[PDB]
């Protein structure tokens, strides 16, 4: 509902939302970029973001 | 890969950056003595800026930013002025012309900011148009007229060779490219001059290779005759070593194809080092083109005259024919609508025809640096039927 | 990505995480001061 | 008047021929001013001998193929044109090429007479067909630069050929911005310089400079007045 | 009507000179175009800028401050001359006198020149020696080449005469005091100040110095913690103030011409609460630079892309460097060629001419020249438009030019002219066109659009930095823009960009502290622009509420002092 | 094959790109690896000869480029 | 064979320079070289800073003066002067009209020479009295206004932009000569009665033998 109230007709998008008690995943990345949250494509994937990365050991001897 | 950055831009920009390397140096005393330094600009600071900027990326963007290569990022280097130095092949990329725009600069300041300013949004990374997939950093007017000049075959041109008939051999024959620049430093050679060399460094077209060697025999070292000009073998070196010879005039088109041709056999970086070096030879080039206007230079077509009063004659006999009661009025202005747009084609083709070929008007279109032909039908010719404030 | 094949730019295969929605949008807007 | 801080002059080898000249860094708008002078007279004002002309036993009249071996004339002009010969004998010298039977011929086989050399005797030529003979004569003598095919003559079976006496063989500048203190505009000057075995490129430079100097001085001795000094040569 | 070869023009290219000419910045030296229509006199009469005889009579006294004449029936009348005036954009109207004394003027003739004028004509630019042709990939795309000359000589510099204002009012703490003793400013600072705190005339003032001293009434509970104890320790007084003055703004400087003041005290009316208030007045010449817009009267506007030293400028045979080189590319897609025959009857206006009236008129030259058929070097012409230069008779003048002092005559009969590029010194291998064309500083400086920001004042509803250079802004990340950043996938340039750079009231101070401090830049808060969305919507009846994985709504909302 | 590429161009993007899968691991591959330099100039590395003043960024590309760097999606 | 570098004089101040004989292909260089030394790098006398009395700075006029500040500096920059000091000197000028103030009414310290006093300076009636004093310095090409920040100059001094350079207008052509070939170079100086051609010519010269000697 953050998505389509930040699209276009927020009045009645607003109100249908109160009504419907909905509640917004926080999910799509427009709505992350609202939030102020890592977006959920490219470096913001799961995979991505989270990478562990250790020098190995036989570079960590020289 | 690079852009320039006015000086004091880059000062304020970095700021932080300057005052931490002012007091890790001893130019301040403090970090409120090192901010009011590179607030005053006391010389320390400028050295020190240079440091803090080196292989610190910076994002450049033109609205409107319609796809995001209106977003690009670029290496800084301090440039003298109060402007930004934009490279000329990432124009098409930003819609930019210079005509008065102006761009906008951000500095990423963490570290997977510059890291995804390094790799993603690099401007050498981002030589294809992500919506077709050809190249749109590549060379587009001047370069390309450049290029189109360096590589025309001009019949009959200085230090040509010739096949001499008498007990003189022929004249053509130059045993290496650096032969042929000498002699084209004396007045016996012309750049666009068809003649022979000995090439010992560049591959040639895969016909010629398969003939004269192994299907791949080709090593550096081997050698091979050419009959081309000194301006497609200053071309050809442009190109890496391992293209085959092209021996073509360099039509956009042409550049074009080479450009897609290395885009998907080769790495990037050396395409963007490939389209780099096509600029820098096309603009060199394009200046010594000697591409001009003048008045006399846009030739009005002869026959204009009486190609008008032949399509008047018509136009007279279809107006006396609505008087005559026979024909609609939008028939009428429709039958004179297909003569008025038949006479312009017609003056538009013998204006072509009238043109010699090396008219710098008719270079600049033909060769696909700049514009069509509709203009230059326009600006001599005629300009032909004009739309009505209906439509 | 199979099904979406190259990606266009980087002329490789489009990688894991694009986000082709808006490159789409984007490709099909841009020249739409095009058209007449 | 004021003076110029710190001019530089440094070399690169790419190779035991071939080498990188950098000035930097210089006062903005000179890089321009002594680059196209440089290269010029790298190009044109060193003294260097080469093949002027030939003689082919066998063919004087058709030059259209030579019997007894695969290359024809014109290839081995071109072979010839790429020979490194340095002489002491400022007048016109003569040599001759000798060999016979199926095999292959280089620069080592051909005698050099007294006071001039051969630089790169493991040069090809051309190659001898069972049978085949080849005789030649070559003429060599000092000279500059590139001068064009001379003519011929009376004398049938001999042709000129282009005498490319420079010792130096390819050469190209760049001038890039470098920074003075406070200015990011000051010019830096690039020269590369591919030249053949007779000299080092060190050797051509200095060759080149010494040549321009002198010319310079030339206008220097209308009279003595200050001008831009300089600390380091 | 003052585009000359209008006919020869297409619309746009029209449209845009005439509005660029309503754009042109009046230079410190005027000079009327060597070719014109016949508007610029009318033109600059009618518009008001330059003084004019009222009376005809004699000039009874000429000085750079007025102009007295004497009518026949001993009247007197004098103007005075508005000396380097301030307009409402910036620009300098200056105006000097064109008479002598003794001088016998009638009446309507001009007196002085205004600020774009020059002896009674418009005079919106300078004739410049231009070369059509591209030069090394400089004015690609529409950039623009100047010969330095332009600057050493000032050919293109302008005054701009700035307005700082500053004034002294009632506040919930007391009254400002406009003082020149600032809290804690080295004496060398305040250098420059009189014993008011106000700037001196003739003062030079870099970016950053102050114009006006001005301190304001500061509460206790704002003092420091550092400044309680300083004014408690050493006994200091109760005044604590915060200085407020008025410095000179980023990217600007200048020489002081002029300072105006208004006091409370005095019978100054002022509004309520206003005590004092100061205007300080800075010129600055600026010299043509990299960026600055030029452009002729026929719409072909460019930046410029670079300034060459005179001695790589491509020059004559007579060793004349060129003044600017146009690029070829820019002229036959416009249509606009009106350019190119302004180039070559500008050349031929330049240069002069005799057309050769031994055994006849030619027939070229039979329809319209009446006075044309010679002209000497630098004359005044002008071709009204939908009227005069026809295109045989400027072929015909162009053959007919007059040599320079050597006898050689530079411009063929086509336009152009052989050129030697000043930094090989090997000649260009084919004629260029040369010629003289007109061409007007327009007003879009580099001067007035460079602007930078590492952090500055942010606005007290969406925290988010202010907008515009005035008052030293932050750019706008528009949502375009963040359609781009998301299309490349750089997640965390978007984050940093729109939390830590805008709207994170701690993040951001955490960023620059880890600058500063050589630490790497900390994680990312929440957007206060986020906060002030949901109490809007609260506001508006409508319960938000943020919650956890499994959890109740969230809530929104020392020891680092005492170290 | 390639000329000796200048700053940030170096090293190429292509060899870089070899050692990951895809663009965005490579970035938070070298922005992690810049992270930890960092920590330890205030923890592992430099691993190899650092440049004069060096980016820890362009340190860690370096590292990436010698594959003296391990990792785990 | 040696090359010759023979002078022609035609005026005093425009002197033609023969250079022969030169390689091939190789005079528009030496031309070109020498022209961008003399545009550039020929040491000359200039005026560096002025003061007027009853003025505090550029933008204001002088009572009973016809011209404002900003055209007085105009046309003083007009000023060709010659000075053998190599250091801050210091020239004077008083003049009361009516009167047509001209370069001559300027007291040159004796080792600095005025050479055009016939140039029109200001123009003055019975009210008008002008008070000048002008530092001139040595220096070469183009040097801008030096701030009076950048200098312990007070707030009355006037910095103005120091053309150097006594060069006017220099060119160049070549006779170029077809087997044994050769090049003729005539070069062609103008400058102001500062210097003449032949030591434009001459330091010109000798900054160009001292820069080529990094050959080595
Ligand atoms: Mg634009």
């Amino acid at each position: 509902w953050l998505s389509a109230a930040s699209f276009q007709e927020t009045t009645r998008v607003l109100t249908d939302a109160a009504i419907n008690c909905r509640s917004d995943k926080l999910n799509g990345l427009k709505e992350n970029v609202i939030i102020g949250k890592l977006i959920p494509a490219g470096t913001g994937i799961n995979r991505y973001r989270n990478i562990a990365v250790q020098p190995t050991e036989e570079a960590r001897a020289a | 890969h690079q852009c320039g950055l006015p000086k004091l831009m880059a000062l304020e920009l970095f700021k932080p950056f300057v005052m931490k390397r002012l007091v890790d140096l001893n130019h301040a005393q403090n970090i409120k003595s090192a901010k009011r330094m590179v607030e005053r600009q006391r010389p320390q600071v400028w050295d020190v800026l240079e440091e803090v900027i080196a292989e610190h990326p910076v994002l450049l963007n033109r609205a409107p930013t319609l796809h995001r290569l209106g977003i690009q990022a670029f290496e800084p280097m301090l440039v003298e002025g109060k402007a930004i130095q934009l490279h000329p092949l990432v124009c098409e990329a930003f819609n930019a012309d210079f005509d008065g725009d102006q761009m906008a600069v951000h500095l990423p300041l963490s570290a997977e900011a510059q890291a995804e300013a390094r790799i993603l949004m690099l401007s050498s990374n981002n030589i294809l148009s992500p919506a077709s997939g050809r190249p749109l950093a590549m060379p587009r007017l001047d370069m390309v007229t450049g290029l189109y000049y360096l590589t025309t075959e001009v019949p009959g041109d200085t230090g040509e060779y010739q096949p001499a008939s008498g007990d003189h051999p022929e004249t053509g024959v130059y045993s290496s490219p650096a032969e042929a620049i000498m002699a084209a430093d004396r007045g016996v050679l012309s750049v666009r001059a068809k003649i022979k060399v000995r090439l010992t460094q560049l591959r040639p077209p895969v016909e010629i290779e398969a003939e004269l060697f192994g299907h791949s025999g080709w090593q550096p070292g081997d050698a091979w005759m050419a009959e081309t000009t000194l301006g497609r073998v200053m071309f050809n070196e442009l190109l890496p070593l391992g293209y085959p010879f092209v021996n073509k005039q360099m039509h956009k088109k042409v550049q074009a194809a080479i450009i897609n041709d290395l885009a998907e056999r080769y790495p990037m970086i050396v395409v963007a080092q490939t389209v780099d070096k096509l600029k820098d030879a096309g603009f060199y080039w394009a200046t010594r083109s000697g591409v001009t206007v003048s008045m006399a230079d846009v030739l009005v077509p002869p026959r204009k005259k009486e190609i008008l009063d032949h399509y008047e004659e018509r136009a007279d006999k279809v107006e006396k024919q609505f008087q005559r009661g026979a024909l609609n009025h939008d028939e009428r202005n429709e039958a004179l609508v297909e003569i008025w747009k038949e006479a312009t084609d017609e003056v538009g083709q013998a204006l072509r025809e009238h043109y010699p070929d090396d008219n710098p008007i008719i270079t600049i279109v033909d060769s696909g640096a700049t514009g069509n032909f509709t203009q230059t039908r326009t600006l001599a010719g005629m300009k032909g039927l004009v739309t009505n404030p209906k439509g | 990505a199979t099904c979406y094949g190259r990606s266009m730019a980087t002329g490789k295969l489009v990688d894991i995480g694009e986000a082709v929605g808006i490159v789409a949008a984007q490709s099909i807007g841009e020249p739409g001061t095009q058209l007449t | 008047m004021l003076i110029s801080q710190r001019p530089t002059l440094s070399e690169d080898v790419l190779t035991d021929n071939r080498s990188q000249f950098v000035i930097e860094p210089l006062e903005p708008g000179f890089g321009y001013t002594l680059g196209n002078s440089l290269r010029r007279t790298l190009l044109s004002s060193i003294p260097g001998a080469a093949v002027t002309s030939i003689r082919i036993d066998g063919v004087l009249h058709e030059f259209t193929t030579v019997p007894g071996v695969k290359e024809d004339v014109t290839e081995i002009i071109l072979n010839l044109k790429s020979l490194v010969v340095s002489s002491e004998e400022d007048e016109p010298v003569t040599m001759y090429l000798r060999k016979q039977g199926p095999g292959e011929v280089t620069a080592g086989d051909i005698v050099p007479p007294a006071g001039v050399t051969v630089h790169n005797p493991g040069m090809h030529i051309a190659t001898l067909n069972d049978k085949g003979k080849l005789e030649v004569e070559l003429v060599v003598e000092r000279g500059r630069g590139y001068v064009p095919a001379v003519q011929s003559g009376a004398e049938i079976g001999r042709i000129p050929v282009d005498s490319i006496y420079s010792p130096v063989l390819k050469v190209t500048y760049k001038v890039d911005a470098t920074r003075v203190e406070q200015r990011t505009d000051f010019d830096k000057l690039i020269l590369d310089v591919e030249t053949k075995n007779s000299i080092s490129p060190r050797d051509a430079l200095a060759s080149a400079g010494k040549t321009l100097v002198e010319l310079f001085g030339l206008a220097r001795e209308l009279n003595v007045e200050a001008e831009g000094i300089e600390i380091g040569p | 009507a003052m585009i000359p070869f209008l006919e020869h023009d297409d619309a746009n290219r029209a449209l845009m000179g005439a509005n660029m000419q309503r754009q042109a910045v009046p230079l410190v030296r005027s000079e009327a175009p060597l070719v014109g229509t016949g508007m610029e006199l009318r033109a600059a009469i009618d518009a008001g800028d330059v003084v004019v005889a009222e009376e005809s009579g004699v000039i009874e006294e000429v000085s750079a401050d007025y102009i007295t004449v004497m009518h026949d029936n001993g009247t007197r009348r004098t103007y005075r001359m508005r000396k380097f005036a301030r307009s409402n954009h910036g620009t300098c109207a200056n105006q000097c006198p064109i008479v002598d004394a003794g001088d016998r003027v009638e009446a309507g003739q001009v007196i002085a020149d205004g600020p774009c004028t020059d002896d009674g004509e418009m005079a919106l630019g300078k004739n410049l020696l231009v070369a059509i042709m591209p030069w090394e990939g400089h004015n690609y795309e529409d950039a623009i080449i100047l010969s330095n000359r332009l600057v050493e000589e000032d050919v293109l510099t302008s005054i701009h005469i700035e307005e700082h204002e500053i004034d002294a009012r009632d506040t919930k703490l007391g009254a400002e005091e406009i003082t020149r003793d600032i809290p804690n400013i080295s004496d060398e600072v305040l250098a420059d100040l009189d014993e008011r705190g106000i700037v001196r005339i003739g003062a030079e003032v870099r970016d950053g110095d102050i114009l006006v001293g001005k301190v304001t009434p500061k509460g206790e509970t704002e003092l420091t913690p550092e400044e309680r104890l300083l004014r408690a320790i050493f006994g200091e007084k109760a005044r604590e103030v915060r200085d407020t003055s008025l410095k000179v703004p980023h990217g600007e400087s200048g020489k002081v011409i002029g300072i105006r003041v208004f006091s409370r005290e005095d019978e100054d009316e002022l509004p309520a609460g206003v005590n004092e208030l100061v205007r300080v007045y800075v010129a600055q010449k600026r010299k043509i630079s990299d960026g600055d817009k030029l452009a002729g009267r026929h719409g072909n506007k460019g930046v410029i892309g670079k300034i060459l030293p005179v001695e790589d400028m491509p020059f004559l045979a007579d060793g004349t460097p060129v003044d600017i080189i146009l690029n070829t590319h820019g002229v036959p897609r416009r249509m606009n060629i009106g350019q190119i025959l302004e180039t070559h009857l500008g050349w031929c206006a330049h240069s002069g001419w005799k057309v050769d009236a031994a055994k006849g008129v030619p027939d070229w030259a039979a329809r319209l020249p009446d006075e044309l058929l010679e002209a000497q070097p630098n004359a005044i012409v002008s071709t009204p438009v939908f009227d005069g230069a026809q295109e045989a008779e400027l072929q015909g003048l162009l053959s007919c030019t007059l040599p320079n002092r050597d006898g050689d005559v530079l411009v063929d009969a086509d336009g152009k002219a052989m050129l030697f590029d000043g930094r090989s010194g090997e000649p260009f291998p084919y004629p260029v066109t040369v010629g003289y064309m007109y061409i007007m500083k327009l007003h879009h400086l580099v001067d007035d659009k460079i602007h930078a920001r590492s952090t500055g004042p942010y606005s007290m509803i969406t925290q988010q930095p202010l907008g515009g250079k005035a008052q030293f802004g932050g750019q706008r990340f528009g949502e375009m823009e963040c359609w781009a950043m998301q299309a490349y996938g750089a997640a965390y340039t978007l984050q940093e960009l729109l939390t830590i750079k805008s709207d994170d009231t701690v993040g951001r101070v955490k960023v620059y502290e880890a600058i500063v401090k050589g630490e790497n830049i900390p994680e990312p808060g929440i957007p206060e622009s986020f906060k002030v969305l949901l109490k809007e919507l609260q506001s508006l009846c409508l319960n938000v509420e943020v919650l956890s994985s499994d959890g109740a709504a969230i809530e929104l909302r020392l020891e680092r002092a005492a170290a | 094959g390639y000329d000796t590429p200048l700053g940030i161009t170096n090293p190429p993007i292509d060899e870089l790109l070899d050692r990951v899968s895809s663009k965005y691991a490579l970035v938070i591959y070298a922005a992690k690896r810049a992270r930890q330099i960092n920590d330890y100039y205030n923890y592992v590395g430099p691993l190899v000869e650092p440049g004069l003043q060096e980016k820890p960024l362009s340190i860690a590309l370096r590292e990436i480029h010698a594959d003296l760097l391990e990792h785990t999606e």
